[PDB]
């Protein structure tokens, strides 16, 4: 009955288990090193001058 | 005898 | 054999549970310290699109950045053009329960569904003038809560019924399906390749898919109520879940682990919808408390309130050029920040 | 002395009177035009307060003219229009207090036709006939005031009939007809709501009712009361120079229903009352 | 499909009258505006009036201004009064869309001939011919009184191709986009009042007349035409 | 300004034609059906003629009634409830014959988007219940219950419990029973729509 279940969640977890990891540093910088990259380019957190802005 | 003056309201 | 079945269950998550413990050599405070704060974002509304009588549940922009469609539960999905507040496109619901909606990155189609588990397509560009549905994709058992277009032909749908769906617009059918969630799904986001996605679902657990293979490679838990909301990092390496719990998570894809949670002591309603930025930077949230709050998200430090709203905010999306956000509430009035 | 302490008591109530309705009117057509929309239950109170707002505006003239004789120093024009116009806010808003009784009266007895007939764009076209009629009623007044004498905003008289057909009715039509439906409605809802069904709602209906109609009576009585006291016989006599003293007093206690109306009607409703907090 | 078939023509003596009806059918003529363009049977092309979705707005050119009226079942009117000798011409039923994206002037009627017994842009085509071999490209060149560049950025030269015994066809529209069913060998361009279309491997199908049309106000006037014939 | 003027001017037909049509559709009635697995809404819904979410609208006494069955979603209650916040009224139908439903009615009627909207309670199958009374005492479903053994009682208890889960004092509840082989159905729902709007309309204009 639940047998079934029960075998494709183990073999679920073995599969999803196995994935390589790498260390939560080089993802934070990682991530970090692309925000700051495209800062020039996000118009967001600057106030962009009402020339440039269409919505003005 | 104007007292009134013919009020606003009126 | 079930017993034996359950401990080798538990002895894998132990398993990955020391493996994921193992790689957390530093948290993401620790490191995004010792950089300047983002500051204060005061953002003002600058247009307003009065065209709606009933609670709006879905706004996704076009692809060209001018071009917006809500979807309202007056049974209308209007398409509206942002630079001048014009009303472009009118188009009838057949059921009126729409909870969410799409619009095509190409922009010839848009699509809506809802409680009548009935995903409808849209064409716009009709050579005889009017708006006439094209397909009309069946299958899901529970309610649809998401749409997204991979490109102008295949469309992947986030059902109520623990499953995700890839469909094919020309033959409709279900050309793959996703199961693996024990909880409804109420979320989906495409990433920016078009090569995977990842859907939020009511177990406070999040799953990243393979459009193409069709089988789950990672799974996120740490939520402690729903998911609502999800969405890509601008790089496509990460995501950001928003919860019943008032609080905002991140999640590294390949360090496979939560990275920050977005929480603060004040609020307490639930939160509807989330979205980043163009570079990433900020992470605007839609709570139930009838505001939208600014998140740092390499931070975790407020900027900001876009509040203005007389309900709770159902839906809010960033512009792909990133020169305007939008957010539509129940008070029937969609608002275009900037 | 100068100052008639009739007339005095006359000014300071006009002018606590002006400062209240002012503020109460601002408040309520702030809050019930920013904060909601316009339902079908909130038009009538929109375009009363309104009209009190421009009573209350138009009422520092008022003040000003009644200082040291009322010599009137601003012109020929504003002579002709002020009148007028605080005449036709003044009778828009009574009308309307009628319109909105009568709107109730449906309501209780028909909901049906309520139900399936009637939205926003009917009563907008109901409250632009009561303005339509308050305009047709003030026309008189635009068209005989004039800087006559001016050696004073004598009404222009080319006792005479005409003031005797004005006179009439103004009574008549402002305080006749408007309240006697007024009274015959919330009877009417009263009689209905004495059933069983309106368990919960019969005390609040009955003091509202009450309330309404005792201070629509007191404020507008002596308005009509020395317009019609004042016309009778020879002024010479002391009645004459009483009422002519008392028309003061009378004309501030018809304006005093101005702020009084706000309270009454657009301060009511839980939804209204917790608005009205949060905007504060 | 669409299909805008008209009559109402023939032959009538100076100071009558007629009334030329055009039927469409295969779109939704209740949201589309209808126009009415003329052609002499050697000259070019002019614009006569037009009528909005609703007939909210009608307008008409100078010279025809009281003479005519437009009037709209699907069945558009042209109600026309006091015929004089130089309104014979051959009539068109020309529809047209207008909002964010759309393709004005997209399809064009059969078309009926009658016969009877200062604001404006001034828009000219110098060549009046091209003679051209098939397969070499080819260019088509027009000009312009007034700047067509609106403020919002949006060009609005049209061009249209005649071929020979055959009604009208939408090429380019706003002066950089390509109208639907057309090949991408076509392509426009321009800058502020000189404008050009160009032509790559030129076919059999590409022979006839080219139109250069402003729509930055009214009247519509058209432009003198370019016969690249073979 | 060219083409844009015709632009707003379609923009502005097509608003006027939403304001139309929101004018239009606001005269209908909405109601609600709720009940337990094979209580009895589908009788109901189909004596009065006329997966997903069912709809059905009739027209009774110039009134414009409109059912929106929701029995075929078998999800998560709590994830579209709130999508029928603006309902004139919830229909309940409970089923004699079968406690079950009993959680139902609590977690219905003190959920925060209806605490102002009124509940109309169907009792289905009275013959039924009257059977079973006669074979078996009413304690068997009711533990507590202590009294005599007949139809009337056991009515007014059923009543009694069902009606205490009430606890907002700005909201009614209406209740009948019905023994499947009636008509009285349509005119007891107009009866309670034609009061509920009364209400309503009084509250919104203050005077409640």
């Amino acid at each position: 009955a639940s047998i079934a279940q029960a075998r494709k969640l183990v073999e679920q977890l073995k599969m999803e288990a196995n994935i390589d990891r790498i260390k939560v540093s080089k993802a934070a910088a990682d991530l970090m090193a692309y925000c700051e990259a495209h800062a020039k380019e996000d118009p967001l957190l600057t106030p962009v001058p009402a020339s440039e802005n269409p919505f003005r | 005898y104007s007292f009134k003056d013919m009020p606003l309201x009126r | 054999e079930l017993d034996q079945l359950r401990q080798e269950a538990e002895q894998l998550k132990n398993q990955i549970r020391d493996a994921r413990k193992a790689c957390a050599d530093a948290t993401l405070s620790q490191i995004t310290n010792n950089i300047d704060p983002v500051g204060r974002i005061q953002m003002r509304t600058r247009r307003t699109l009065r065209g709606h009588l009933a609670k709006i549940y879905a706004m996704h922009w076009g692809t060209d950045s001018r071009l917006l469609v809500s979807a309202s539960q007056d049974g209308k999905l209007i398409i509206w053009d942002s630079y001048t507040t014009n009303k472009v496109h009118a188009i009838p619901l057949r059921s009126s329960w729409v909870m969410t909606c799409a619009y095509a990155p190409s922009g010839n189609y848009v699509a809506c569904g809802g409680l009548d588990n009935i995903c409808s397509i849209y064409n716009l560009k009709t050579r005889e003038g009017n708006v006439r549905v094209s397909r009309e994709l069946a299958g899901h058992t529970g309610y649809l809560s998401c749409c997204r277009f991979l490109d102008d032909n295949q469309i992947v749908t986030s059902s109520g019924d623990t499953t995700c769906a890839l469909w094919d617009i020309e033959t409709g059918q279900q050309t793959t399906t996703f199961t693996g969630h024990t909880g409804d799904v109420m979320s989906l986001s495409l990433a920016p390749d078009t090569r995977l996605f990842v859907s939020g679902a009511c177990d406070a657990s999040a799953k990243l898919w393979d459009v193409r293979e069709g089988m789950c490679r990672q799974t996120f838990t740490g939520h402690e109520s729903d998911i609502n909301a999800i969405c890509f990092f601008p790089n496509g390496n990460a995501f950001a879940t928003g919860s019943d719990d008032a609080t905002c998570r991140l999640f590294d894809l390949r360090a496979d682990q939560e990275l920050m949670t977005y929480s603060h002591d004040n609020i307490i309603c639930g939160i509807t919808s989330v979205s980043f930025s163009k570079s990433g930077r900020l992470l605007l949230a839609g709570y139930d408390d009838f505001n939208c709050n600014v998140w740092d998200a390499l931070k975790a430090d407020r900027a900001g309130v876009l509040a203005g709203h007389d309900n709770r905010v159902s839906c809010l999306g960033v512009t792909d050029d990133g020169m305007a956000v939008a957010t539509g509430s129940w008070d029937s009035f969609l608002k275009i920040w900037n | 002395p100068l100052f008639q302490p009739q007339d005095i008591a006359s000014m300071v109530i006009l002018g606590l009177t002006c400062l209240l309705g002012l503020l109460g009117n601002g408040l309520v057509l702030w809050v019930a035009g920013v904060k909601m929309k316009t339902t079908v239950n909130t038009v009538w109170f929109l375009h009363l307060t309104l009209a009190d707002f421009l009573c209350c505006l138009s009422l520092p003239f008022s003040l000003a003219h009644l200082i040291l004789q009322g010599h009137w120093p601003y012109g020929l024009f504003l002579c002709k229009l002020i009148p007028s116009i605080i005449i036709l806010n003044m009778f828009a808003s009574v009308f309307l207090l009628t319109a909105i009784s009568l709107d109730r009266c449906l309501i209780v007895h028909k909901p049906i036709w309520c139900q399936n007939h009637r939205n926003v764009r009917t009563a907008f076209a109901i409250c632009g006939c009561v303005w339509v009629v308050a305009f047709v009623m003030c026309v008189p007044v635009f068209v005989y005031r004039d800087l006559f004498i001016m050696d004073i905003c004598r009404y222009n008289f080319d006792v005479p009939t005409p003031l005797m057909a004005i006179t009439i009715t103004r009574l008549v039509v402002g305080f006749l007809v408007p309240f006697f439906i007024m009274v015959i409605c919330y009877s009417l809802i009263v009689f209905r709501m004495r059933k069983t069904n309106f368990t919960k709602s019969r005390n609040k209906t009955f003091r509202v009712a009450v309330a309404v109609v005792t201070v629509f009576f007191i404020c507008w009585t002596p308005y009509h009361l020395v317009g019609v006291l004042l016309l009778i016989t020879d002024p010479e006599s002391s009645l004459g120079e009483a009422v002519m003293s008392w028309d003061h007093m009378s004309i501030a206690l018809a304006s005093a229903n101005s702020c009084f109306n706000p309270f009454l009607y657009a301060l009511l409703g839980k939804d209204f009352r917790k608005k009205a907090r949060q905007s504060i | 499909d669409v299909q805008l078939v008209e009559s109402g023509g023939g032959l009538v003596q100076p100071g009558g009258s007629r009334k030329l009806s055009c039927s469409a059918s295969g779109f939704a003529f209740s949201s589309f505006g209808m126009h009415w363009v003329r052609q002499a049977p050697e000259k070019g092309l002019e614009w006569v009036a037009y009528i909005s979705s609703g007939s909210g707005t009608i307008y008409y050119a100078d010279t025809v201004k009281g003479r005519f009226t437009i009037s709209r079942k699907n069945t558009l009117f042209l109600q026309m009064t006091s015929l004089r000798s130089e309104d014979t011409a051959m009539y068109y039923c020309v529809r047209s869309i207008y909002y964010y994206g759309s393709s004005p002037f997209d399809f064009w009627g059969q078309g009926t001939t009658l016969t009877v017994s200062g604001s404006d842009i001034v828009m000219t085509q110098a060549t009046s011919s091209v003679p051209v071999t098939p397969g070499e490209s080819v260019s088509i060149s027009c000009r312009s009184s007034k700047s067509l560049l609106h403020s919002n950025g949006n060009t609005y030269l049209y061009w249209f191709l005649q071929r020979p015994g055959q009604s009208p066809q939408l090429l380019i529209y706003r002066m950089s986009n390509l109208a639907s069913g057309v090949p991408d060998r076509f392509s426009g361009s321009g800058s502020g009042t000189a404008f050009t279309l160009t032509i790559s491997r030129l076919e059999a199908e590409d022979v006839g007349v080219y139109y250069c049309m402003q729509h930055l106000e009214y009247p519509l006037t058209f432009g003198a035409g370019t016969k690249l014939e073979l | 300004s060219a083409e844009e003027r015709a632009a707003l001017e379609r923009s502005k037909a097509i608003e006027k034609n939403l304001k139309e049509d929101g004018i239009s559709a606001a005269k209908d009635v909405k109601l609600l059906l709720l009940g337990a697995d094979n209580s009895g809404k589908s009788t109901i819904v189909k004596q009065m003629k006329i997966t997903g979410i069912v709809e059905t609208h009739f027209t009774f006494k110039n009134l414009h009634f409109r059912l929106f069955d929701v029995g075929g979603q078998r999800s998560e209650r709590k994830k579209w409830i709130h999508c029928f916040e603006d309902v004139t009224a919830i229909i309940f139908c409970v089923d004699l014959s079968d406690h079950e439903s009993l959680m139902l009615f609590d977690s219905i009627c003190n959920n925060k988007f209806f605490i102002d909207t009124s509940i109309i309670l169907f009792l289905n199958k009275k013959d039924l219940f009257g059977e079973k009374i006669k074979k078996s005492p009413l304690t068997i479903c009711f533990p507590e219950y202590t009294g005599p053994n007949t139809y009337e009682d056991a009515a007014a208890y059923i009543q009694a419990q069902f009606e205490s889960k009430n606890r907002s004092p700005n909201k009614e509840i209406y209740c009948h029973m019905t023994c499947a082989t009636d008509t009285n159905n349509a005119q007891v729902i107009f009866d309670a729509v034609t009061d509920i709007i009364i209400a309503n309309n009084l509250r919104g204009c203050g005077l409640y």
